[PDB]
């Protein structure tokens, strides 16, 4: 999951 | 409105080769600047970012900020078909391309209808020609799905693991270096060992025309950068969220 890693 | 010559068509060509496999549709934001797309795939696993500065056009007009949503099938499709100008005016559905190299082609393009990673220092950076790093996610991915990569100052290793068996790839920090683009060069503060899905990778890996050269940042915990120069232009970056 890349969303967690979002600003 | 927005207007824009490049000369150099071919760029533009790759650009959405690289692109069209991983994103479907995307917002290209257009400004003064020049030209920026951020979008993750369908399945929130990945994200790329493209930059494409205005000094990189032969001529370039953006009056003030708009963005186009664009089908990137559709505009490799267009862009297929190629002195490249592209024109949309303002309130318009359509994005216009007009190819060159008498003889002229125009195609009206129809149109479509937040997240940012921050900016951060990596423990652990490679620099490779790109070529190599190509063909090692090519490889790996015929022994398994995911690939470990292991990160230190005297090297780089990539491992993958499935039914017929396992393999290691072994790359060293380059030393009596004939030409800088085949080097291999790490910058190592931390070590890191992490897992990629390469089903991803090799979706990056349609970027390698772009440039000789690739980037791989990397930190603990945190997502994979690989990025591709676009020569005197710009940068493609993709992310990649570890397993």
């Amino acid at each position: 999951d890349i969303t967690r890693f979002l600003v | 409105m927005f207007e824009a010559r490049l000369v150099q068509g071919s760029i533009l060509k790759k650009v959405l080769e690289a692109l069209k496999d991983l994103i479907n549709e995307a917002c290209w934001d257009i400004s003064s600047s020049g030209v920026n797309l951020q979008s993750m795939d369908s399945s929130h696993v990945s994200l790329v970012q493209l930059t494409l500065r205005s000094e990189g056009f032969d001529t370039y007009r953006c009056d003030r900020n708009l963005a186009m949503g664009v089908n990137l099938t559709s505009m490799s499709k267009i862009l297929k078909c190629a002195i490249i100008t592209l024109r949309a005016e303002d309130n318009a559905d359509t994005l216009a391309l007009v190819f060159e190299a008498e003889k002229v082609s125009d195609y009206e393009m129809k149109l479509m209808d937040q997240l940012g990673i921050p900016e951060q220092e990596y423990s652990c950076v490679v620099k490779m020609p790109s070529g190599e790093f190509a063909r090692i996610c090519r490889d790996l991915s015929h022994i398994g799905d995911a690939v470990v990569i292991s990160c230190a100052k005297d090297g780089v290793k990539f491992s993958a693991s499935g039914e017929l068996g396992n393999g290691n790839i072994k790359l060293s920090q380059t030393s009596n270096v004939d030409k800088e683009e085949e080097a291999v060069t790490i910058e190592m503060n931390e070590p890191v060992q992490l897992t990629f899905a390469l089903r991803y990778l090799n979706f990056f890996t349609k970027a390698t025309p772009l440039s000789s050269t690739v980037t791989l940042s990397m930190s603990a915990d945190v997502p994979l950068v690989v990025e591709y120069k676009i020569a005197d232009m710009g940068h493609l970056k993709y992310y990649l969220a570890p397993k």
